[PDB]
DNA sequence: TTTTATAGGCCCTT
DNA sequence: AAGGGCCTATAAAA
DNA sequence: GAGGTATGGCACTGGCCGTCGTTTT
DNA sequence: AAAACGACGGCCAGTGCCATAC
């Protein structure tokens, strides 16, 4: 579609036109991403994070190893999970409902006919979380819902992402979660029940040492594993920012990313006057708001040899506001403030831009 | 061409020596040679071996008038006549009246006759009284000014003040500033610190030089009535509320309002109650515009009124035409800089924050610790914290099983519960006390080290902490030779609510295995031994000594952590209490950032104006090492150029600037003034200055020969290779190392006496005890300056006839009846004795220009009171009359010879010009000429035509892109560790002597003649 | 000595997993170790944020990269690879402007002597196109920089020291080691590998690779700055415990020193004995509060009591946690709860409202100092 | 948006 | 080693 | 009869005015 | 509910000590 040519454009995605396609970004293969793509992933991972561990009081950090030492390469983060259940038992003083949660990149084999073989990368969230049997099918279906709404919690179709529910072989209940890219539904992220099998085998033996504590009695836990694809994640919310043509009524394009998720929140130009002066009101403006945590595109640097039109389609660099900063802000201290869903043009005080820009950040989180 | 001195000192060459005149001079005597060679056989200084020195052969520039006085009076008088005669139109000026109103116009704008305000591009006047306000608050761009000339008043407001902009530029350009120059006849500027006022007009920041010069009434203040810095405190106490006191009603302090009480008097002037300027904002400014122009316009009246009564004063009692000249061209100096300046100051302080920050961090974690010990009330049993303060204070007053996972609605509801049950205890915090408490849990001490939390300028933990607060040498727990230190309150640090005297003694005794009134209750002694009073302040355990000071016995020690202590530090006499390398790390950081510590206000405050490539000349811009992308601009030096009682130049900055070191911070300061492209500095620095006039003046009052007396000889003929050198000859007359004799020497020249050389002695071999070192000190001064005999000086013949003691002179004789003070046998003792003389006549004139020393040092207004002032003001005056020599010689060999350069800096010794690079080496020869014709002069002026071969030219000038002491400096420093030429692309530099600069410029200083 | 109580604190307070014996000082240096506790993997996501901070954020011209992990794609030893192939591609963000940057943190792979074993690092690189004529100059830059980024979080600065060292190709370059208590260790090295990996990336048109330094085009050099992030939190876990004495080691207080903006824990949370449910749901909406402000919390309240205030202030101080707080009786009434700091170990009463902006404000003025 | 002017850069001229 | 050819890109503009 | 002439900064101390808590008809 | 008083703290000048230059 034309959304991987804009990327491609844009440096959401990294490589030439042949490298990127719908099989090579699906089996993880492709080149890599661009800043703008590797920003919207670490603002999706933080996302993550903050929805997960700190959301929690028995959810912790781990550190899994990539290559699990022995003559392979990782395909899960479950392994290095459970490799440090027992260690980190003792954090908790064994009270038997916790979690360890992870974000890395894991490895796939990937091959096609035209042979040989190659390797795909996909950078996964996962979350163990061991719990009394007792309740834990209870808590699959709470992550099931937590998951389901954090996904669409940045959506601007969140129908487009769904829930299914599935069973194992010995009767383990699990729930998957799609997204509706054009051509079809693609799996996202995987919850399981897995029992305490894999628990279990790791440690043949002095199996009282997996014993947590549940109501002054000691059970050997439940794990459920959440393990979701903030690859496949960050390339479905770009599909969904392409909602069809631009706003307002050439049928150019934006991508509506959500302000939370949008990589670069504000883009700074000069308009026509005295390079110096503003030059240097745009780096106090530019240096104000990278101090305040508002990521800003330096165009000042650049002066402003392309038309408004052009330096608007921004648009596609999904930016939530544009500052044009002209000899009447040294005379006033106005600049011009274009949005980019409205696309509405204003006018507003220097002073009250950072507050302002802070203040749309916040509700559109507490949204 | 080979001349001898019949002292057998190396003369002026004969070639050069009759065109100084020095044919048909007079005749040295015999008598005279005869007692001279006497007295350097006593002082075996006699018959020493000479080396010759190549005789230098030049055709000289035309000497104008019979003598070299005429001609310096010729060429001082040429230069000073126009703006002569500016100041007398601005003298004989009868003045409208102001008008009733002021303009607020942007620009300059005329007032006529009938206050009628016309705008005016600049006012079309030679001479103007000026006075510059600037908003402090917005920076350094002039806000407003005002002028008065003969028959008219100017106003000046900025751009900046009358339209309300959002944004003005941060960086001053000279569009920004004030339009005084007259495009091309020559114009004279009057204002009281006119350096401030110099500083916001436009056209004194180009590369060109400027016909405009500057008056200061300040400056001339300090010519005709100023005192000294203690006769400055002397007269703030009196007036507020030494024997003679006649000299208060003829002298004030340098501020406009007392210098208007004593030479105009009547009503005083009444200065702006609430500081707008200084305190308040550019709102306060505009609100206020007519009363703030009203009290710049009384300003400039007073200055005007002033400026009438001193000219004639000053020029009365500063005869020579040099000295005005001189002052003149000293009011334009120039500091060419580029954006290097700019990086320099921000690295500067980033190093200096580093510097800090470290050692802040030790401090304050030390003070973490330290409040453990209020856990345990060991505090008390700490040898250095149990001193300190320890209150605390109150605040004010009047298992289940797994439940499993939650509802969405469950988990809402619980949510919003918490946070309106949290709401709660903010409706309580609202009704506690209005005014919190500041660390009520904590010690008082660390209370005190800790900022406050409503400061806007916050940090964490006791940031306040720093190496000269007292409590920090005991956070340290320094020892001083196995003594725990201590806090004097009449006597500074030493080293020893109840002491732990016991914590104290098994100190010691660790230290020990590591390797004097007798009281054993409460006071004890030492027996161990040093300075300081011992029993004053009373101690359980109380062998109590305080730390040695360079400074003697009767001077405290304020910081342990002083420059000075670092050497002791690496002794080991002086440790710190952790260990290891703490307190050496902490000494070297104190050594490092001293100086920006002390200056960073200032530097990073100087005043950049930048020039843009319009105003940069075509020579600068069609030249290689011009970088479009950088900037040039400038700094003009704020020089009060008489701020001393001796005349001498004032600048709080760049006259105190410190040269390169590795461990100061800013100290490439000077080297950061750096020539625009197209243009280097050629300096020199003065060969012993003080030195030689000393010298010159000691010969002249003992012989007609240079060198009769033994001071002279060793000042114009020492040897480091051998003896007869000053240095070296008094270390072996004294005992002790050449180091030592030099310190002792510069010490003693600026007028010193006995306690001076016994504290000094005492310091470097406590070995040699008290008296016994005193003695030594005596000897030291009889071989110096020899002993005072008072030859009835106090009737005293009538005295004598008793009869008692004999002899024709007095031996310090004392008479206790209760009813021309020489020296004797000595080196230094007849420039002594000429140095007295000239400070003890009734009107005390410099020897070579003829200037008088002020009012209040008049020996009629303080008979017997300022001695060494008036002694030391001789020699530093006659310094300055040096300087403006070599100032006005350079100013008419430029304009003679069309070297296209202009006056840099000046500091004392040191003068800097800024040259073209294609005139640099003529302008090092005029340099070398211009020294010549000064020490000549100062000769002539003396009474002696011949002057050494050895001081006759300089040593070597110096030919660089930036201000250093010497062109092999690199300038490594913290803030420039790189180095100068690997940080900005500047090249050293070279040192040529004489013999380089003829040979370079075939002895001439013609552009046609010069080689190519 | 003191390395071992040092390990043992790690060990029970979960900044290093693992056995005793698989934290051998080879096995740390190595990066052949099991793998870091929650709190080490917190310490060092504060030390990679600040990098990230001080090299990305506030530098126009620095662009994040993301470079795979293995090298055919028919493993990774540097960063270095993937910032000069994405190189060509990322000079379109600032219009060929010459001097410009490609910031990447990730794991590296290192072979060393089954008999030969893989060990894994994740480390900080910065590459940094400039133009040749400046190459040194921003070498010298970059090395000052990153060796005060280094002292800024430590007790005893002068254990980060700084090397010059020299290519067997004459290139220059800069070392940085931290004086671990057997010796000085590398943690990071700055290298002007000039264009010749850059020339070899792009074989055939040289003109595709220029870019512009002020109105000229040059074939840019490659500065490359690559540091030890696993190195890095362990060497100021080491700079955490003072190994130095006298006093000092009278007081003997087992603490780890660790700076506000890397501490992986900044309060600690915790009820006093009254009535639970009212306590309880302060205790939690506090919690609420400060996580919603991105303070982390050390939940203790939810434990019950069974340590006493000293034995909890020694777990919290080998914890490295800056601040304690307690709710008690007290607060219900009045509000004012107990705030104990882990640097001065003094008590203070704060009213709650006041908690959330102290805690940021100290934060935030914590990188000021 | 050129077009002619401005410094870059590279191939050929004593 | 110079200055003088060739295309040739740049940036505000008649 | 005094090491001199300048510059300036920082730490510490004391005197004065505003505010807040506490105490009287 | 209005009036006297004591305690705590901030602002500015004075003093002592140290750091630069020539
Ligand atoms: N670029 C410079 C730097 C310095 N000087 C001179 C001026 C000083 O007077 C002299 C230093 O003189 P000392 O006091 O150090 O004496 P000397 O070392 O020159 O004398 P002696 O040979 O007796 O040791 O350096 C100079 O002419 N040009």
């Amino acid at each position: 579609e034309a959304l991987l040519e804009i990327c491609q454009r844009r440096h959401f995605l990294s490589g030439s036109k042949q490298q990127l396609s719908r099989d090579s970004l699906l089996s993880g293969c492709h080149p890599g991403f661009g800043p703008l793509g590797v920003e919207l992933r670490k603002n999706l991972a933080a996302e993550w994070w903050t929805s997960v561990v700190v959301f929690r009081e028995q959810v912790f950090p781990v550190d899994a190893l990539h290559h699990k030492p022995g003559p392979k390469l990782r395909e899960n983060l479950l392994h290095g999970a459970l490799e440090h259940y027992v260690n980190c038992l003792d954090l908790v003083n064994k009270r038997l409902p916790y979690g360890l949660a992870q974000i890395g990149v894991c490895f796939h084999p990937v091959f096609d006919t035209k042979g040989v073989k190659s390797i795909g990368e996909k950078t996964e969230a996962s979350l163990v979380w061991f719990t009394p049997p007792r309740t834990s099918n209870q808590w699959l279906d709470f992550w099931l819902r937590h998951r389901l709404q954090w996904w669409r919690k940045f959506a601007m179709s969140p129908s487009n992402f769904s829930s299914s529910d599935c069973q194992d072989e010995e009767g383990r209940k699990g729930n998957k979660l799609y997204y509706n890219f054009p051509w079809g539904k693609e799996l996202i992220e995987t919850l399981w029940n897995l029992g305490d099998h894999e628990l279990l085998h790791m440690y043949p033996g002095n199996v009282s040492k997996l014993h947590g504590r549940d109501g002054r009695k000691n059970v050997v836990p439940c794990v459920l594993s959440v393990n979701g694809d903030l690859d496949r994640g960050m390339l479905a919310y770009l599909y969904d920012s392409f909602q069809l043509t631009e706003n307002s009524f050439l049928h150019r394009k934006v991508l509506k990313l959500h302000p939370c998720l949008a990589p670069i929140k504000v883009a700074l130009d000069v308009g026509r006057g005295p390079t110096l002066e503003l030059r240097q009101v745009c780096q106090g403006l530019f240096n104000e708001l990278l101090e305040n945590g508002i990521s800003v595109w330096p165009g000042y640097l650049e002066t402003m040899q392309s038309s408004l039109e052009q330096l608007y389609s921004y648009d596609e660099m999904s930016i939530l506001f544009t500052v044009l900063v002209t000899e009447t802000t040294l005379e006033n201290g106005l600049i011009h403030l274009r949005s980019r869903d409205t696309t509405m043009k204003e006018m507003m005080h220097i002073s009250k831009l950072k507050d302002f820009l802070i203040k749309y950040i916040s509700s559109a989180k507490n949204v | 061409q080979l001349r001898h001195n019949p002292l057998d000192i190396q003369m002026l060459s004969r070639g050069l020596h009759e065109q100084i005149f020095g044919q048909g001079g007079e005749m040295p005597g015999e008598a005279a040679v005869r007692r001279s060679v006497e007295h350097l056989q006593k002082h075996g200084l006699w018959g020493q071996p000479a080396v010759p020195l190549p005789d230098v052969e030049l055709r000289l520039p035309p000497l104008y008038g019979d003598n070299l006085d005429q001609h310096f009076r010729l060429l001082a008088q040429k230069q000073s006549l126009p703006y002569l005669e500016a100041a007398n139109l601005l003298l004989q000026a009868q003045l409208p009246p102001k008008p009733p109103a002021w303009a607020w116009a942007e620009g300059w704008t005329r007032y006529g006759p009938e206050g009628e305000a016309v705008p005016v591009a600049i006012p079309e006047e030679r001479a103007l009284v000026f006075a510059v306000a600037v908003c402090l608050a917005e920076g350094t761009c002039p806000t407003l000014a005002v002028a008065i000339s003969p028959s008219a008043w100017y106003s000046w407001c900025s751009q900046r003040l009358v339209e309300e902009r959002y944004s003005w530029t941060s960086q001053l350009s000279p569009a920004d500033l004030i339009p005084l120059e007259v495009p091309t006849q020559e114009q004279l500027v009057v204002g009281h610190n006119v350096s401030f006022d110099r500083a916001h007009i436009r056209e004194q920041y180009l590369i060109q030089g400027s016909r405009m010069r500057f008056l200061d009434t300040m400056s001339m203040h300090m010519a005709i009535s100023g005192l000294s810095s203690f006769q400055r405190s002397l007269w703030i106490a009196a007036k507020q509320g030494i024997s003679s006191w006649d000299w208060l009603d003829i002298s004030s302090v340098n501020s406009l309002a007392e210098v208007h009480r004593l030479y105009v008097g009547g009503p005083p002037l009444e200065k702006e109650p609430r500081e707008l300027f200084v305190k308040g904002t550019m709102k306060d400014i505009r609100e206020n515009f007519q009363d703030l122009m009203q009290y710049c316009a009384q300003d400039v009246w007073a200055t005007h009124e002033v400026f009438q009564q001193q000219l004639p004063l000053f020029l009365e009692r500063c005869p020579h035409p040099v000295t005005l000249a001189g002052m003149l061209e000293m009011g334009v100096s120039y500091l060419p800089v580029n954006q290097n300046w700019e990086r320099y100051l921000a690295e500067a302080q980033g190093t200096y924050e580093e510097l800090q920050r470290e050692m802040k961090k030790s401090l304050m974690d030390l003070a973490n610790d330290a409040c453990q010990l209020l856990s345990g009330e060991r505090y008390k049993e700490d040898p250095w914290l149990w001193d300190l303060e320890w209150d605390l204070q109150e605040f004010k007053q009047k298992d289940q099983e797994d439940l499993g996972p939650c509802s969405e609605e469950e988990e809402f509801q619980q949510d919003v519960m918490a946070r309106a049950c949290l709401q709660k205890l903010k409706g309580t915090t609202e009704l506690l006390p209005k005014r919190p408490q500041h660390l009520p849990g904590h010690p008082g001490w660390y209370r005190k080290l800790c900022p406050r939390l409503d400061d806007p300028a916050w940090t964490p933990g006791p940031s306040l902490l720093s190496l000269q607060m007292r409590v920090t040498p005991k956070l340290m727990a320094l020892t001083w030779d196995g003594f725990p230190l201590h806090y004097s309150e009449r006597h500074g640090w030493g080293y020893l609510v109840v002491c732990p005297y016991r914590a104290i003694e098994s100190l010691y005794r660790k230290h020990c295995l590591e390797q004097a009134r007798g009281g054993p209750k409460d006071t004890q002694p030492s027996y161990h031994h040093g300075n300081g009073p011992y029993n004053d302040v009373d101690i359980p355990g109380c062998w109590f000594f305080k730390l040695p000071h360079k400074d003697g016995n009767s001077c405290n020690v304020g910081s342990p952590f002083a420059k000075d202590f670092l050497p002791k530090m690496e002794d080991g006499t002086l440790q710190a209490g952790p260990g290891g390398a703490s307190g050496p790390r902490a000494l070297e950081i104190n050594k490092m950032i001293s100086f920006w510590r002390n200056a960073h206000k200032r530097i990073s405050s100087q005043m950049v104006v930048w020039l843009p490539r319009s105003a940069l000349p075509r020579a600068v811009i069609r030249h290689p090492d011009y970088d479009e992308e950088g900037l040039y601009g400038a700094i003009l030096p704020q020089v009060v150029t008489a701020g001393t009682i001796t005349r001498a130049a004032v600048e709080p900055t760049w006259l105190t600037a410190s040269n390169a070191r590795p461990d100061r911070v800013g100290s490439e300061l000077k080297a950061m003034v750096q020539a625009p492209p197209g243009y280097t500095l050629v300096g020199a620095d003065v060969d012993s200055q003080e030195l030689w006039i000393a010298a010159v003046l000691g010969d002249a009052h003992f012989a007609g020969m240079h060198g009769c007396t033994a001071f002279g000889w060793m000042t114009l003929q020492g040897r480091k290779s051998r003896g007869t050198d000053l240095h070296s000859k008094t270390a072996t007359t004294v005992g002790i190392s050449r180091e030592h004799a030099k310190i002792f020497n510069y010490g003693r020249i600026y007028g010193a006496g006995q306690p001076f050389a016994e504290r000094l002695l005492m310091q470097f071999n406590h070995r040699l005890t008290q008296q016994e070192a005193a003695e030594k000190a005596q000897q030291m001064y009889a071989a110096t300056k020899g002993l005072r005999w008072y030859r009835l000086s106090d009737w005293l013949v009538r005295e004598l006839n008793l009869p008692v003691d004999r002899t024709e002179g007095g031996w310090i004789s004392l008479q206790d009846l209760r009813k021309e003070r020489a020296w004797k046998g000595g080196t230094e003792s007849e420039m002594f004795n000429k140095l007295e003389s000239i400070a003890t006549s009734d009107i005390p004139r410099t020897p070579v220009l003829g200037c008088c020393i002020s009012r209040a040092l008049e020996p009629s207004a303080v008979q017997e009171e300022f001695m060494t002032s008036r002694v030391n003001w001789v020699v530093q005056s006659s310094a300055v009359d040096y300087l403006h020599l070599m100032l006005v010689a350079m100013k008419w060999l430029f304009e003679e010879f069309a070297i296209d350069g202009r006056f840099c800096i000046s500091i004392h010794d040191e003068v800097r010009y800024l040259v073209r690079e294609e005139d640099r080496y003529r302008a090092a020869l005029a340099l070398q000429i211009t020294n010549l014709l000064t020490r000549c002069m100062f000769a002539y002026k003396l009474g002696l035509n011949d002057l050494p071969q050895s001081v006759a030219f300089f040593s070597a000038v110096d030919i660089d892109r930036c201000l250093r002491k010497e062109v092999t400096m690199d300038c490594k420093t913290p803030s420039n560790p790189t180095g100068m030429e690997r940080r900005y692309g500047i090249p050293q530099g070279e040192a040529l002597d004489i013999y380089q600069i003829i040979e370079l410029t075939k002895g001439s200083l013609e552009k046609r003649s010069q080689p190519g």
